[PDB]
RNA sequence: GGUACGGCGGCCAUAGCGGCGGGGCCACACCCGGUCUCGUUUCGACCCCGGAAGUUAAGCCCGCCAGCGUUCCCGGGUGUACUGCCCUCCGAGAGGGGGCGGGAAACCGGGAACGCCGCCGGCCA
RNA sequence: GGUGCCCUAAGGUCGGCUCAGGCGGGUCUCCGCCGUAGAGUGCAAGGGCAAAAGCCGGCCUGACUGGACCCGUAACAGAGGCGGGUCCAGCCGCGAAAGCGUGGCCUAGCGAACCCCUGUGCCUCCCCGGUGGGGGCCAGGGAUGACAGAAAAGCUACCCUGGGGAUAACAGAGUCGUCUCGGGCGAGAGCCCAUAUCGACCCCGAGGCUUGCUACCUCGCUGUCGGCUCUUCCCAUCCUGGCCCUGCAGCAGGGGCCAAGGGUGGGGGUGUUCACCCAUUAAAGGGGAACGUGAGCUGGGUUUAGACCGUCGUGAGACAGGU
RNA sequence: CGGAGUAGGGGGGCGGUGUAAGCCGUCACCCGAGAGGGGAACAACCCAGACCGGGGUUAAGGCCCCAAAGUGCCGGCUAAGUGUUACUCCAAAGGGUGUCCCUGGCCUUAGACAGCGGCCCGUCGAGGUCAGGGGCCCCGAAAAUGGACGGGGCUUAAGCCGGCCGCCGAGACCCCGGCGCACGGACCGAUUGGUCCGUGAUCGGGUAGGCGGGCGUGCCGAUGGGGCGGAAGCCGGGCCGUGAGGUCCGGUGGACCCGUCGGUAUUGCGGAUCCUGCC
RNA sequence: GCCCGAAAGGGUUGACCCUCCCCGAAGGAAACACGGGCGACCGUGGAGUACGAGGGGAGGUGACCGGGGUUGCACCGUCCGUCUUGGAUCACGGGGCAGGGAGUUCACCCGAGCGGCGAGGUUAAGGGGGUCAACCCCGAAGCCGCAGGGAAACCGACAGGUCC
C-alpha cells in the first residue's frame, strides 16, 4: 500500500524534543541576526509551529538573501533546482 | 616522501568510483606507472584504490633508471643527457637525487609525460592478484621492495 | 576603596534533591491593620493600599558535605561486540575467516564536581 | 489502526490557577502533604505543551475585504484542481502596553469542462433612439466514492474471428510441507529383566513411486483413463538357496543378514486403477520405462452437437449431479 | 532549437514474505547491446574490453598420457581408489584402543597384566594408567537402458596439510610498420571542400536510434567521345579497389552505347505459410 | 600431393631457391670457471655477447612465380531470418532457379541549409506581346509586418537615462 507525502509523514525521531529540553529555547534565537551570502543551517525546533519548512530539508545548509517580514528567504539546491524559504531565525543556525 | 605506484588489475567489475578515482591518478591502462607525493589527501585516494594497485618509496638509483629507459616526451620522444644538460644545468642522476628528497619537480623539465608505461615483468608476478603483498599475493604497500618490480619491468 | 546588601540578565542539573554550621545598622523578607485604588461564586488567608511596636526563627546571604541524580577525565572490560572494501579462504549448508581501514554499550576500580560569566547600582569612608 | 465529521464555541485575545494517583485524618463532597505531568487536549496514531497549548472567568467575531510571492501532492525531474505558509494595504477585536489574531496546537474530514441558481456593478444585442426580454466580466454554491470525473443488465455445450505458453487442466523441470522407507536417546511395558518383542515425548534424515506449491518449456506437435498385446530395469525380498538372535522342546511362529538366477497364476460384481470376495497354490511382492506402449488394436468411462429427471434461476439457461 | 527510441528486463550481492522453489523491491558491477583466453562443454563465475600486418613478455590458471610445459624439491598425513570439485552441479544427528598429535592429574625400582598360595612376599622388572581437546579416514549410507574424477589411470601418488623452485600459457602490456578519426594550423581552390604539418597513456566493440561521405539503376538539358576493321547482352578468366563495385583479355553475338557537369525518379531483395513461370 | 596455365599479372634489362656482409627495436641464451643452499636451484663472471622483426648492399643459378580446380594432414568451428530476459533447440518461417515486390501525393503547422529584396516584402486570377504549352512586360485585390493591452466599451508606449 502506497502512501502519498505529507508534513508529519516519519517525523517520529526528526521531530522528538529531547526530554530534556522540554518547552521554550533561550531566547538568543528568535532574536537572532543574519546578513546576506551568509550561510545557514535548517535545524527545526519542534515546539514552534510557525515558519517551519518541510522537514525534507531539516539537516541542510542554504544562504541567505532576502528578508520578508520576521522571516529570512533562504535558497538550498535540492540536484540542480534552486528552491526558496522563508523562515523564522529560531529554526536557522549559522555556520562557525 | 615520493611514492611509486603501479597498476595490475581491470576496471571490469569494479565500481564506478575506482574507476574515476584512477583516471584522476591517470592509470588508465595495466602496467602503469605514476610518482606522486605523499600527503594525506593521496593517501585517501591510494586507500580507495588499494586492491588495484601496488605502491611503496622508490629510491634515487631507481628513478634515473626509470627515467632514461622508460621515460618519454611529448611525441614518445626518449630523455637524454644532452636534453637535461641542457634545459637544466645538471645531469640525470642528480635531477633523480632531487626529485626524491624535494627541491624540484619532474614538471620542472619541460614536455615531460606524468605517466611510464612498463613492460610486463620477467619472471611474472610470483605471487597472487588477489591477495595482498603480505599475506603472500601482488598487492597493496609493499615498501623498498617495490623496486625490485619495477626493476624487473624496465 | 568595603560590604555575612541589591535589580536586570546570559550559559540552562559540573547549577538539581537532601543535610548541616553561622549572619543581620544601610538593604529583602516574614508582621499589624485595613476606610478608600482591588476583591475574594463565601474570609485584607491569596492579591492591592499605610507603616513600622518585634525578631531572625523561616525565605535571602557566607561556608561545607559525595547519601541520590547529572556531567567530564584516568586505567580496565578491549582493540572485545558491530562494521566499509577485496578474496580461485573454511564449510554439506546455515554461517564463519584473512588482509587494509574505522570502533562501542553495560559493568569494575580511582578522581574531580553541592554552579560559572556579564551590566547597573545603593550604602559605610 | 482510523477519516468521508463536529463546534457561535471546542474560534480570537486578557487575567488568575494547576493535573492523574496515593499517604495521613473525618464517614460512607472537607483540611494537610508527596507528586516532571504517570492527567487532560472535540474525534486514531505519532509528536508538541506546566506562572502552559490544560481548568476558571471577562470582553469580542481575523471563520473579513483587495492583492502579491513561495513550499507540497508530484524528491532528484514535467501539472490541471486542492492544500499549507511568509507578507503589503484596508477595516476591526483583545489588552496598560509590547504584541497577537486571514478558523480549530501540527499532520485526515473532499471534486474538472459545459449547464443552471444567487450576489454585486458595470459593458454590449446587426441604420438610429426608447421599452420588455436576452448574452458577458467578477465572486459564492448544486456532482461525478471506479473519488485527474461514460448516462448503462445477462446466456452461449450452435458459437465465429484475431491472437496468446505474457495465463490455467494435461506429461516434463524445480521443491518437498504432505507422502513412502528409515535412524538417535532411552521413559515405560514385558512374573522379576530398558533393548526377545515393543519403543512413547523430543531430536536427525534418504527417495522422488502420492498429493500439493511455483509457473521455467510446449496453446493447433501429441491433449486422454482403464484394458489387451509385447520387451526390458531397480530392490526397500512374497516364495525358491544359504545363515544369525529368540520370552527358539518338536511342528511352527516372531525379528534380522547375504542374495534380484527363476517364478509370482485363475475367477465374481464394478468403465474402472486400487479395495472387497471364492476356490487353489511353494507363494499367489511393491514399483520405473513421456502415470512404457492408439504411424499396435479396442472404446466401456471422460469434454461437443440430441434428449429425460432432480435442484437453482422472472427468463435465455446452468450443475467439477445422475441417465 | 530540432530528431528519436524506451512503459515484458535478467545474473550476482542486500532487505521484506514464503516449508522451500519462488514473489515483491533495492544497489548500479555485468548479460541484454560484448569479441578473445580458461572453468570438460556453460548468457551474465575468474582473466580481460576488439582498426591491419608482424615480433616478444605476461594474466587467469596449469606442467604423468590425452595436451604446450615438472613422473619437480623439503617436511608430514590418508589405505578408504577416500580423493583426484574455487563456484556453477557435492548428505546429517549420532558414534569409533582406526591411526598421527597437544594438555593435565595419579602411579613407578617394582609399578599396570600372569601366575603360586593365603591386603601380601618373591616371581618375568620398565615404563604405565586415567581423563579432556584437535587432524585425516571409517560406520550411519538404498534405484530404476549400459558408466562417468572430463577420460586413461594414480597408493613414500598423478591424493590432502604446510612451504618452496623453475617453465608453459591471450587479441592483455612492450616494440616495429601501415589505415582511419577528432582537434588545431598553413597553403589552395567556379560551391558542401583538397595537399601537407603537429597532438592523441587520457581516439579505434556495438542492438534500438541519430549524423557524415560514397558505389550502383532508368530518363531529361549541356559538354566531350566510341561503333559492321563489330554496339549492347551472355560465358570463362586477369588487374585495381577495405567494400559497395569498376575495368581489360579471349570467345559467342549481330546495332547501338558510354564518360564529366547539373536535374529528375514505378531507383537496389533471401525471407512476407509472398505472386508468376520453369524444373 | 595431383591437374590446368596463350592473352589480360610479374619475369632472361633476369623467377624461384642459395650463400656473404653492414645496421639492428622491444627482447635475449648456453657451455664453462668460482663460491651459497639438505635440495629443486640460485648469485658473480662469461654477456647485454651468440641471436633477433625489418632496412640496405655484393654476388653465383639459370625458368618459373603469383593465380585457379580438387584433395591429404594438424588445429579451430552446434546453419539462416524472427519475436523473446533468454535460439543448435523437441519454438515459428525455410524443396531449387529466374523475373516482379513495400515511407507515396495534397492541404495546413513547427524548424533548419542556402538565396533575393529590405521598414517594407510578395503577386493571384487574369491582360498584352512574341520565333506561340518554353520566353518577355504589366497587374498589389488580398495576405504577412511596422503597437500593444483588454471579455467588451475604450484607452493608447524608451529611434538610449545607468551599470557589469
Amino acid at each position: 500500500v502506497k502512501k502519498a507525502h505529507s508534513f508529519r509523514r516519519k517525523t517520529r525521531g526528526k521531530l522528538s524534543k529531547h526530554p530534556r529540553r522540554r518547552g521554550l529555547p533561550p531566547l538568543t534565537r528568535f532574536l537572532q541576526e543574519f546578513e546576506v551570502g551568509q550561510k545557514v543551517h535548517i535545524v527545526i525546533e519542534p515546539s514552534y509551529h510557525k515558519g517551519m519548512p518541510d522537514p525534507r530539508f531539516h539537516g541542510r545548509t542554504g544562504t541567505v538573501v532576502g528578508k520578508r517580514g520576521d522571516a529570512y528567504i533562504v535558497q538550498i539546491t535540492d540536484g540542480g533546482k534552486v528552491k526558496t524559504f522563508f523562515i523564522h531565525p529560531v529554526h536557522l543556525r549559522p555556520q562557525k | 616522501a615520493k611514492l611509486a605506484l603501479i597498476r595490475l588489475r581491470s576496471g571490469i567489475r569494479a565500481r564506478g568510483e575506482v574507476r574515476d578515482t584512477l583516471a584522476m591518478l591517470r592509470l588508465h591502462r595495466i602496467n602503469h606507472l605514476v610518482i606522486v607525493d605523499d600527503t594525506p589527501s593521496y593517501r585517501g585516494m591510494i586507500q580507495k584504490v588499494k586492491d588495484y594497485i601496488t605502491w611503496g618509496e622508490i629510491d634515487k638509483e631507481t628513478l634515473a633508471k626509470l627515467l632514461r629507459k622508460r621515460g618519454r616526451l611529448i611525441g614518445n620522444k626518449p630523455i637524454t643527457d644532452e636534453y637535461v644538460k641542457e634545459k637544466l644545468g645538471m645531469t640525470i642522476e642528480e635531477f633523480a637525487e632531487k626529485v626524491v628528497n624535494g627541491e624540484m619537480k619532474l614538471r620542472d623539465l619541460p614536455n615531460i609525460k606524468p605517466v611510464f608505461r612498463l613492460h610486463p615483468p620477467r619472471g611474472g608476478l610470483k605471487g597472487s592478484k588477489k591477495r595482498s603483498f603480505k599475506e603472500g599475493g601482488a598487492l597493496g604497500y609493499r615498501g623498498e621492495k617495490i623496486n625490485e618490480l619495477i626493476e624487473r619491468m624496465l
